[PDB]
């Protein structure tokens, strides 16, 4: 009908009354995965002492 | 204790970690060793060795293989006697003396000075060359003696020594390269040792 043509703007317009998704970092960060690579960490055993051997193989 | 000259050599030859050097202990595993050919600096025997440094500092000397040479073995003056340069009395930067006291100075300056004291004096001079020096080191010597400074006072003899002994040196040694070699004195039948504690 020409209207399929048309599709994107039933598409933009739509979207201006769904609620955006934007993470709202800083305020808000956003749920990062369990699993993720961040920042390396230096553990300790229950007591106290260091788990690092320095066996440099990391 | 153990208590022998080559004892380093033990721990190169043990198959595992058993035997260890106290000195080389924990510092470094292979991945962090920049590991490079060289030769000992100490004796005459001039044995091929392998110097591993890790940030920059020596941390061994490994006896290599050069089976015309050492084999693979050391003594422990090879393998051990190399934090001579690190051990805070190195020169760092040419150094002049004024007003009696040893200064730091540049290269500029130090190189003036000693080149207009060295004319001053010209051939009222005498290069002593120790023996701590490369064949070319030594040669630099020589014919900066010979040349820069016209004279023929030169001796790496920083040591006992003797008209006699550069008068045989000339004589045998000098200019008469491999001859007798170690894989001669495996098989001599009689070797004769004078002055000499090897
Ligand atoms: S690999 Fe070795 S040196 Fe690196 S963090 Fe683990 S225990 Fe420490
Ligand atoms: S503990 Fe040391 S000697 Fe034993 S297998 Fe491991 S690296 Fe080799
Ligand atoms: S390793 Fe020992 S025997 Fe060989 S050149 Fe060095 S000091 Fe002499």
């Amino acid at each position: 009908k020409f209207l399929d043509a048309l599709a994107g703007f039933a598409v933009t317009l739509g979207s201006m009354f769904k609620k955006p998704i934007t993470e709202g970092y800083p305020e808000k960060p956003g749920p990062v995965a369990p699993r993720y690579h961040g920042r390396h960490q230096l553990n300790r055993y229950p007591d106290g002492l260091e788990k690092c051997i320095g066996c440099e193989l990391c | 204790p153990f208590q022998s000259y080559f004892s380093g050599n033990t721990v190169q030859i043990c198959p595992v970690g058993a035997l260890t050097g106290t000195a080389y202990r924990f510092r470094a595993r292979p991945f962090d060793l920049v590991s490079s050919p060289s030769v000992c600096e100490h004796c005459a025997s001039g044995c091929a060795q392998r110097t591993d440094h890790r940030r920059g500092k020596v941390l061994r000397r490994l006896a290599g293989d050069e089976p015309e040479v050492n084999e693979e073995w050391n003594c422990d003056k090879g393998r051990w006697a190399f934090t001579y340069a690190t051990v805070g009395d190195r020169i760092t930067t040419p150094m002049l003396r004024d007003g009696g006291v040893l200064r730091p100075a540049s290269w500029s300056e130090a190189l003036t000075v000693a080149a207009a004291g060295l004319l001053t004096a010209a051939g009222s001079t005498g290069v002593l060359v120790g023996g701590r020096c490369t064949v070319e080191d030594a040669y630099a010597y020589a014919k900066f003696a010979r040349m820069v400074l016209n004279t023929n006072d030169v001796d790496f003899r920083a040591r006992p020594h003797s008209a006699e002994e550069a008068e045989f040196l000339a004589a045998h040694v000098a200019g008469q390269t491999m001859g007798l070699r170690y894989a001669e004195l495996e098989n001599a039948p009689t070797v004769l040792l004078a002055g000499f504690e090897p």
